[PDB]
Order: structure tokens, then sequence, then C-alpha cells
RNA sequence: CGCGGUGCAUUAGCUAGUUGGUGAGGUAACGGCUCACCAAGGCCACGAUGCAUAGCCGACCUGAGAGGGUGAUCGGCCACACUGGGACUGAGACACGGCCCAGACUCCUACGGGAGGCAGCAGUAGGGAAUCUUCGGCAAUGGACGAAAGUCUGACCGAGCAACGCCGCGUGAGUGAAGAAGGUUUUCGGAUCGUAAAACUCUGUUGUUAGAGAAGAACAAGGACGUUAGUAACUGAACGUCCCCUGACGGUAUCUAACCAGAAAGCCACGGCUAACUACGUGCCAGCAGCCGCGGUAAUACGUAGGUGGCAAGCGUUGUCCGGAUUUAUUGGGCGUAAAGCGAGCGCAGGCGGUUUCUUAAGUCUGAUGUGAAAGCCCCCGGCUCAACCGGGGAGGGUCAUUGGAAACUGGGAGACUUGAGUGCAGAAGAGGAGAGUGGAAUUCCAUGUGUAGCGGUGAAAUGCGUAGAUAUAUGGAGGAACACCAGUGGCGAAGGCGGCUCUCUGGUCUGUAACUGACGCUGAGGCUCGAAAGCGUGGGGAGCAAACAGGAUUAGAUACCCUGGUAGUCCACGCCGUAAACGAUGAGUGCUAAGUGUUGGAGGGUUUCCGCCCUUCAGUGCUGCAGCAAACGCAUUAAGCACUCCGCCUGGGGAGUACGACCGCAAGGUUGAAACUCAAAGGAAUUGACGGGGGCCCGCACAAGCGGUGGAGCAUGUGGUUUAAUUCGAAGCAACG
RNA sequence: GCCUAAGGUGGGAUAGAUGAUUGGGGUGAAGUCGUAACAAGGUAGCCGUAUCGGAAGGUGCGGCUGGAUCACCUCCU
RNA sequence: GGAGGUAUGACAA
């Protein structure tokens, strides 16, 4: 059954990017509206509207893409999983890419991203890494 | 493999033995067992003094010893150099080393050590093979 | 007391003062620490117990790191002091240079009895590849005793021995030839060793000779005075200031002067890897070698020489560890065909798990404090002429504790939810299973007519059957096994598997609906169940087929293929076995990611008089084919794609699926499962050729259709062989032999 | 007198050595017998099992294609 | 066209 929601939201997003797919849906989750919000204002996605449903709601995102249709996501990796959850300290919190890309890091201030989290100077679970 | 399955029977390794697994071994004559002492080499005498064939692809009469070392046990090794003294129960000194034609030999015999004397008109390389400067 | 740091279940059971209690006693002290009683517990797959190994740590080596390896010297802790046991004394020992007893060993006896313990510093023997002087001093520092002088201190300071290691400096510097002699080598011109040498001018680190001479010492004691507290007053105590007093090292470092380049370099490598190449000598020999490989008479690979390269008081070899090795992959690999998916299910524990409100805060994150000794690496900073080395000041290091915070995520608690999962209701298909019956076709046998010499079989034959009447043909009877057509990458089942028909019992799946439950789920080591064929046991059956076996052939031989027979077995019941290229050679669950076209079972709608067609859709089953993936082959919504969860499994080939042990089995065997030793390959896919008793298409006096020959005779001629003083040498399948 | 080291006796457990003899295995520049596999390898091969044979192997039963060649229907380009 | 099903031969060179 399916045990990573998250780990599910990413490769549904991989998938169809891989395809250039316009929009893609996914069943809602505070933590995947978190991550969808980060995706969104760090521009790489291009939007994101929510549908309010009977079972748990659904997120509808709209995939980007450049002149030429580049990808501006290129991939994207479940760090913490089920089976091995990733804590990082304040001092430990990666880099993706040199900063080129994003980690999406859950911490007691909230889902928010590597910049964020080691200028409030705090730790948290790597949920993913975004580039 | 999982995560859980590594936590549950983890990761081993292979391990390695030696190439020349007669030298580390120690005998203690007292208790009569054998000592897992490394040692870079070992005296013995030689039992045979002899000659050998090689292997298909080479074709020679190859000079070794059998040799039954200070920790008793029976070696093959072999007699680098052109020309040497050794005879049956003469005292020489073995090192590590295979030679790759002989199956059987694992050893070579030290040159200008204990017994053995080094090699008769040796010019270059004369450490090896045991043999002072001219 | 929490936590942390080895291997083996081919070690799962262990425990009986053992677990707890009640008292008593005992200890510095709590306590089964001991005891008497009363219970019976304690431990253990989160690895008890047993076995093997090991002092532990700070640290050290390695590595990009994660890690791996090690535990010398220095420091901390522990343990032990001939082996075993005991207590005494003492604040402290069950006490290395104490006692007692026992034991093994050495030694002394007057035989009655006595003595001894270097794993203290040296040293000896022995073992070993292999580790030091039976040295000086207590001056320094520290320790014991004393009021002190002081005595004692193999601690410790020194010195000696070893290139054992690290660091520093040398073994000279400058000028110096179109380039001497000599070596090596030449294409004989010249090259090269070589500015190297020589020569000339310099230098003294060193070396030698003389001389000059440290710090390390602070002291204590003692001789003077002084200040505090106390005292009637004192001597003295505590403190302060002056004088005095001591060097093992040792005439050591160091410095200065004179004198001479004079006494002071080797080792390995040079086929590729790998920096460095030529001559001889040798000719699968002698030898080399880490791997690949060198050597078979023109070897940069063997040995020597000249050159050259690397490093240098060292250089190489061997041994050991880390690296390279992603080659156990947490970081950081895999399992269709290369090693690797258990034959399949059901499931305990365990691992993982949908949405959401509040809450908690164990995990997680964060602040502060405590602590993580010193030395060491690292960072600054100083000292030794530099460095090694030394000193000072930091930093680092914990899955540390205590405490204050945060609260997204995981977890816990109280709710809510309906999508996953299941129930209800309504339907659909099916060789799903079990039991009991039953049908026709055919084979065989049997009986009876008809009928007459064959039948049967092979490449060809024979064995065999038949005139005791065959085979064939007709009519019947018996019995066993299998189910033509239907029939289909069709159906059903977890897999193995399931095919005539009928009934009885029975499992599962699929589609609608959305009434009900409200995460009840997924996976699943160990266990359990099922599991083709062969085989096994007991009792039946036995038509056909057919291991074995017999006979006939084939053949050089045939223990085969072929033929004629034929037993077990194949069938049934019951109980075993538990293995298969048990295969999709592809574990299960879930979600996502172009299309096209068949087909099986459903559902919904739009047309069609119905029949059916059109479209939408669910679940199977196939084919084709993007993206992506792949070593390639290929896979591709029935993934081998993109992801998450759990399980199984893999780590070069051989030895081995073997041995030993264990469990299981009536047995056959199965399950678990090594090592020595050995090789430098084994392997996957694809490529170009060659080949095939593969296929297709063609050609040539290739065959066929012909004519005339050779092989027989004599002789000529060449060859072989033999012979010979010589019968000269060469040619030998076609393609040597007038 | 209790405890108790050592010693003695007893039956087991466990580890190494050694042993007439015996078993398969590996190795060995040029031995004997056959020719089982690789081509349709001349009887397609292989898997499990049984049975037989000097030996490779043969044969039966079921299974697999990791099957050469010619001949079909479905499928699909 | 493509797909699942029906006797012997040394060794080195
Ligand atoms: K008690
Ligand atoms: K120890
Ligand atoms: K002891
Ligand atoms: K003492
Ligand atoms: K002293
Ligand atoms: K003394
Ligand atoms: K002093
Ligand atoms: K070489
Ligand atoms: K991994
Ligand atoms: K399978
Ligand atoms: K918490
Ligand atoms: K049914
Ligand atoms: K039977
Ligand atoms: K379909
Ligand atoms: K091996
Ligand atoms: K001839
Ligand atoms: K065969
Ligand atoms: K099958
Ligand atoms: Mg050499
Ligand atoms: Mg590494
Ligand atoms: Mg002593
Ligand atoms: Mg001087
Ligand atoms: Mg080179
Ligand atoms: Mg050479
Ligand atoms: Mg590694
Ligand atoms: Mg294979
Ligand atoms: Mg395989
Ligand atoms: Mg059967
Ligand atoms: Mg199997
Ligand atoms: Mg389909
Ligand atoms: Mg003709
Ligand atoms: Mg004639
Ligand atoms: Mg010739
Ligand atoms: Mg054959
Ligand atoms: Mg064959
Ligand atoms: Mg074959
Ligand atoms: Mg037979």
């Amino acid at each position: 059954v399916m045990t990573d929601p998250i780990a599910d939201f990413l490769t549904r997003i991989r998938n169809a990017n891989m395809v250039k797919h316009e929009t893609l849906e996914v069943p809602a989750s505070k933590i995947k509206r978190d991550i969808a919000e980060i995706l969104k204002r760090e521009g790489f996605i291009r939007d994101v509207e929510y549908i309010e449903d009977d079972k748990q709601g659904v997120i509808r995102v709209f995939l980007k893409y450049g002149k030429n249709e580049e990808r501006v996501i290129t991939n994207l990796k479940r760090i913490s999983k089920p089976g091995l959850r990733a804590y990082v300290k304040a001092d430990e919190v990666p880099k993706v890419l040199n900063g080129l890309g994003i980690a999406i890091i859950s911490t007691s201030e909230g889902v928010i991203t590597d910049k964020e989290a080691r200028a409030k100077n705090i730790g948290g679970e790597v949920i993913a890494y975004v580039w | 493999p999982t995560i859980n399955q590594l936590v549950r029977k983890p990761r081993k390794s292979k391990v390695e033995k030696s190439d020349s697994p007669a030298l580390n071994k120690g005998y203690n004559s007292f208790k009569k067992t054998q000592t897992n002492v490394n040692s870079p080499q070992k005296r013995g005498v030689c039992t045979r003094v002899g000659t050998m064939t090689p292997k298909k692809p080479n074709s020679a009469l190859r000079k070794y010893a059998r040799v039954r070392l200070s920790n008793l046990i029976e070696v093959t090794a072999y007699i680098p150099g052109i020309g040497h003294n050794l005879q049956e129960h003469s005292v020489v000194l073995l090192r590590g080393g295979r030679v790759k034609d002989l199956p059987g030999v694992r050893y070579h015999i030290v040159r200008g050590a204990l017994d053995t004397a080094g090699v008769n008109d040796r010019k270059q390389s004369r450490s090896k093979y045991g043999t002072k400067r001219p």
C-alpha cells in the first residue's frame, strides 16, 4: 500500500515533468500543501490551486517551463523516508547544488527551505531535495 | 537490502588470508602448540634439496629446497640466483613470495643469510642474492 | 546504577542461594554477603547459557569522509608477581623483593632438618627472523624516615650500545674544451659518459690541532637582623630581608683560533603498468617474475658493461595494517539472460503504514550550565642557530547528564473522517476443488461365423505371430485407461495444476450500488499448509504404454539410437516423500508515467423495429510501440520506467551443494552447509569470420549422358624402398613423382 | 568440629595428535578406451527422478526452450 | 516480414 504520500507527490511531479504535462493533481495534505507553496515561491512551479472535495481535498499543481519548454525542475529526491528518517542539525543543513537547488526541511518553526533554516539557525527533518 | 534487513543482518566482509601462511605461525615447545606470530622470515632446515619442473608454458629445472621450519611446518621453498651451496640438513632463512612457475612453492630462501651463500659472480642487484660489494 | 566498545546458534535453553520474602548474623557499608525458615521464581531469539579470543582507555596508523586496523613507548584505570589456597599485621595489602600451608623446581645437610622465587635495574641460558651496559650519580625533580644535618631511593636524572625511527648538516664552491686522455658505442663521420676530469681561484659546515668555558642551584642547614600572633618574660612558632652553602652529566654543550679537500655513498630500478636503453654473453638452457609474461642461436624482460631514472646515509626485500576495493555499497552496489527472487500460499512476532482537530513531547531541533584529566593531532603564540623537539594559550571531541525553550515531522493520548481495507445489497463468468454416478469412440483380450496364406516390421532386414486357421471381416462379451469435435497467446486456480456428461458439497474472483464499519491495512524472519513427475509403504487394479529385461538388427564394438516382446511403473484408496529449465529463469503491496489494435467477463449511454452498431468504463488476457530504462539483447500502464514499504537472496571460477554436525525421511534422499587446496580467469550480450551429417539461390567435364583410357602384360621413364665406396642435391595430398 | 586448596577414585563431556585400511577431490608439454556436449553435433539439448551400463552416458516419466529445419491458424507491423 | 501453440586428429610456432 502507499506508505509515503510525500514521495508519491514528488514522484507525480517528476513523472509529469518528464513528459512536460501542463498540470498535475494529487490528494491533499498539509505537508503536501506546504511543499507546493515552497515550490511556488521559489520559482519551480507556475501556480497551485486547492480543491475542496468530500474525501481529503485535491491540490492542483501547474508545472513551469521556460523558453523552448526548458524544464525549470530538473529532478526531485525524497531524503527522509519511512524506512529511514533523516534529521540534520542547524549546522548540518544541506546545500543542494551549491545553492542552485533547495532542500525542504520540516522544523519546529514550520516547513521551510534550507536557506531559511540556516538563517534561523535551526535543523529538522529533511523532506526533499529540489533542483 | 532494505534498511531493516541490514539492521537485522548487517553487512559482513570477506576475510582475507595470507599468501605465506607458514610465516604467520610460531611454535611453543612447552605447550607444544602453534602460536599466531607474524614473522617477516623464518629459519628452517633443508630436508630435501633438488630441482623441479615448471608449469606448461615454461620449461626449466627450478631449484627448490624442502624445508621444515622452526615452527614444525613443512614448506617448499625456492633458491633464487644462479648456483647455490645448499644441501640436506642445512639451516636456511625463508622469506615470503610465490614462484608462479612452481605450483607448490610459496617461499624463497634468503641468500647470504644463515648457511645460504651469496650468489657467485653477482654484480647487479647484489643486495638481493646477498653478495658483498666487490 | 544508565549507556558504550569482540567472534560462533553447524552454541537455546540456562539457573536451585538459584529469584523473592521473613528474621537472624556479618561488613566501613547496602545486599543471599551468609544462614535457618516460607514461597517459587529469575534469565533468554532485544541472543540467556556455552565456546573461542582479548587487559580497557586517552590515543596511534590509514582514509575525502563514513569507516577500517592497532592498543609499543607516554598518562589514567584494572589485574597479576613461581602454581594453588589462607589469614596475620595495618588507616590502607589478603601484600613482587612479608608470614603459613600444599605443590612443581633448584639448592644445603651431620638425614634429624634447612634455603630459595628477576613479569625491579643490569646480566646469563633458552626460545626466536628479532630487540641494549652485569655503567655514573644522587647534583636536579619526586618519594620514605628524622626537629635537622642527614640516611635511603636501579624512582629518577645521566652516560653506553644499535641507522631502529624522525629531524638537521655534510661528503665541497667558483671558473673551467666545439669538449684531453680512458670506458661504452658507432652508420667509423662521430656520438656519449662530460664542465665531468684536469687546471686555476676559493671555503672550513665538518674533521684535526690547540685554547676558552655554560645554564641546569632552587635550595636545606647554618650565621645575622626584622615583623606579626601569643607570652609576666621569654626561647621558639609563622613570615620577611641579607650573608653563607651544594654539578652525576663534565671540561658536556657552546665559543674562538690555526690547518687541509684533504679522511666522509650507496642501494634499487630502467618490456608494459612505471620515471629511466643500448651493447655484448647465453639460446625454453642458465635464469627472471608483483601481475601480464620473458628465455626455443639478432631477448631494451635472463647475466655483465656503459649509459639512464628514482631515492640518498640510506636503499631494497620480506612480513603486517589502511588505501586504491562502490570488492558487504549507511554515506555508496545489485538480483529477466553475468553471482543473486524461496516452487507457492496462510500467517505469529517484527518492520512500515491514509485524512484531520486538540493534546502530549518520547524521537527531532535549539539555548544555558556541568563534565568529556594531562600529553597527543589541529589552531594561534613563543623557545631551542633551523627542524625534529619543547613550552604557553586555545579549539575539537559525547548518539553525556541537568535544566529552559520550539513543535512542522515520527511516536503516545482523546476525538473526527471515508478515499485504503472489509461487510451488506444487486448481478457476471469460469477444465477452481472434493465426492458419487454415468456416456460414446478407440485399443486389447475373449467367443462365434465368413475366409485363406500370409501378417507384422525396416533405410534394408530379421526376431515375432499364422494351416493347432492368422491378419482381415462380421456379430457379440469382458476390462482398463484417456476424454475426438467443441478448443481459442480462450477460461479458472496461490503455485503445482484443472478439459466427456450429471448431480451433491465447497473455495475464490469480477462488475454495479454506496446502506454499513471507520485504517480494521501492506509485508511477513521463525512456524504452518499446499506442492508436476519419478520414487516409497499397505491394499486393489492392470486395457494401452513402458525403465529394467529378453530376442532381432545396426556397428569396428553398442551394455544405444531401430525392430519384436515385456516387468515395475503409469490407474485407484490411504499414508510418505518435498524435489523440477516448480520459468515470465522477472517476490509481494501501492501510486504515477504517450499511443494503436485483438480478445474473455462485466457495467453504463446513443442509435438501431430487434439482431447489431457507436461511444464511455471496470477487471483480465495478447500483440505493436513512445518517454524512460538497459552491457547489449531487449522491457515499455500485464515495465525491466518513475517512486515508497516489507521480505528472500547475491559478492571470481573450481573444490561443493561436497565434508563434518544437526533436523527431517521407512528408504531414496531432503534442508542447513564449510575449509584445505587450486586457477587468473569463469561469465553475459553482441560483432567479424570460419564451419554445420542448417536452409535458399547459382556455377564448373563436378556429377549425370557418352566416347576412349588407367589399374592386368611387356617395355620406357620418374618416385618410394632397399642396396651401394657413391648410388649428388631439390620436389611429396589436390598444388611431389616423363 | 564446620568450611577448604592440593591429592585420590569414578562415569561422562570436550579439543588435538596418531592408526592397518579406506573414500572421493586437485594436480601433473605430449599414456589407454571410447566420442557424451558445442552445427539439427549426426538420437535437439537441458532440469528433477528412477533404473541400467567399463566410461563418458543410455532408457523411462514429467517438465523447460536457454530448439535446427520445413509445413499451419491466430496476432501484429 | 516477426511473434507464444502444435569414429578420430603430438606439442610449440
Ligand atoms: K534475606
Ligand atoms: K591481558
Ligand atoms: K594468581
Ligand atoms: K614488599
Ligand atoms: K634525591
Ligand atoms: K642500600
Ligand atoms: K634542592
Ligand atoms: K622488468
Ligand atoms: K545502499
Ligand atoms: K517465483
Ligand atoms: K518532542
Ligand atoms: K461460485
Ligand atoms: K505404488
Ligand atoms: K484489453
Ligand atoms: K578461491
Ligand atoms: K611413387
Ligand atoms: K545425447
Ligand atoms: K510449468
Ligand atoms: Mg632485476
Ligand atoms: Mg574509501
Ligand atoms: Mg623479585
Ligand atoms: Mg669547526
Ligand atoms: Mg617509460
Ligand atoms: Mg635486464
Ligand atoms: Mg570499502
Ligand atoms: Mg546460466
Ligand atoms: Mg543467473
Ligand atoms: Mg505419481
Ligand atoms: Mg530448487
Ligand atoms: Mg488491458
Ligand atoms: Mg560420368
Ligand atoms: Mg600396368
Ligand atoms: Mg624443402
Ligand atoms: Mg556426439
Ligand atoms: Mg546428440
Ligand atoms: Mg543442442
Ligand atoms: Mg537400456
